[PDB]
């Protein structure tokens, strides 16, 4: 599954600054969703890949942003 | 409300160096990105610096890399941007900025920075 | 080679209780990556749309964002005095994010 990274208490999407490959959207995808996740920076936005079927990601179902 | 107030402009020569810094207030600011742009008077807007939450991702305009350095200090919710080696078409308001995720959605009044002999 | 965003026209002369529409045409295809933003004269820029189309808040319905790809439009459906100002269109799908130039909206 891929997918916005999420905040999981604010709602928002995680912001990064270099578009494609991007370690800090890499380590942030990993932090959250876990060791297997990918991740880069996709129109200044988190991008991950790699994720469980099930993974939670943007938007929250019950927390907007 | 969310408000950021920006401080540190002024006049220099060129060559010269001054360090501008924004205190955010009215949101979490260490939960965003925050950002640097500028604008001639009379002119457009320019990107000129920003940095993600966690200071985990840099970046600069290519106009000034090499010269400017951006932090941020999440515990006194501030940003700062130290400009060395400022150059006459560094001239402009800078306003310091919230990341809306691509587009910035929070702007400070900005402050004035000339750069003149 | 970045992304240009051409916005028309310049200037858009019209009286109040009148409708503007704004055009912001990209080089090449954005996406819906577009956002506007509103400077009054002696005040900082505010953002109006992201995302194209999506309102930021306490921005009145009476303006309305709307495109994708390379043409975006801005819509006020009914202009108050207050609605005279510049209008900037900024692409984000690419590096560097750029502008246009901008359209002033002025008193007829």
């Amino acid at each position: 599954k891929e997918g916005y990274l999420v905040d999981k208490n604010t709602g928002c999407k995680y912001e990064c600054l270099k578009l494609g490959d991007n370690d800090y959207c890499l380590r942030e995808c990993k932090q959250q969703y876990g060791k297997g996740a990918g991740g880069y920076c996709y129109a200044f936005a988190c991008w991950c890949t790699h994720l469980y079927e099930q993974a939670i990601v943007w938007p929250l179902p019950n927390k907007r942003c | 409300e969310v408000q950021l107030v920006e401080s540190g402009g002024g006049l220099v020569q060129p060559g010269g160096s001054l360090r501008l810094s924004c205190t955010g207030s009215g949101f979490t600011f260490d939960n965003y990105a925050m950002h640097w742009l500028r604008q001639v008077p009379g002119e457009g807007l320019e990107w000129v610096s920003g940095i993600s939450r966690s200071s985990g991702d840099i970046d600069y305009a290519d106009s000034v890399k090499g010269r400017f350095t951006i932090s941020r200090d999440d515990a006194k919710k501030t940003l700062s941007l130290q400009m060395n080696s400022l150059r006459a078409e560094d001239t402009a308001v800078y306003y310091c900025a919230r990341g809306g995720v691509g587009s910035f959605d929070t702007w400070g009044q900005g402050t004035m920075v000339t750069v003149s002999s | 080679s970045e992304i240009v965003l051409t916005q028309s026209p310049a200037t858009l002369s019209v009286s109040p209780g009148e409708r503007a529409t704004l055009s912001c045409r990209a080089s090449q295809s954005v996406r819906s990556y577009l956002a506007w933003y509103q400077q009054k004269p002696g005040q900082a820029p505010r953002l109006l749309f992201s995302d194209a189309s999506n309102r930021a808040t306490g921005i009145p319905a009476r303006f309305t964002g709307s495109g994708s790809g390379t043409d975006f439009t801005l819509t006020i459906s009914s202009l108050e005095p207050e609605d005279f100002a510049i209008y900037y269109c900024q692409q984000y799908r690419y590096s560097p994010r750029t502008f246009g130039q901008g359209t002033k909206v002025e008193i007829k």
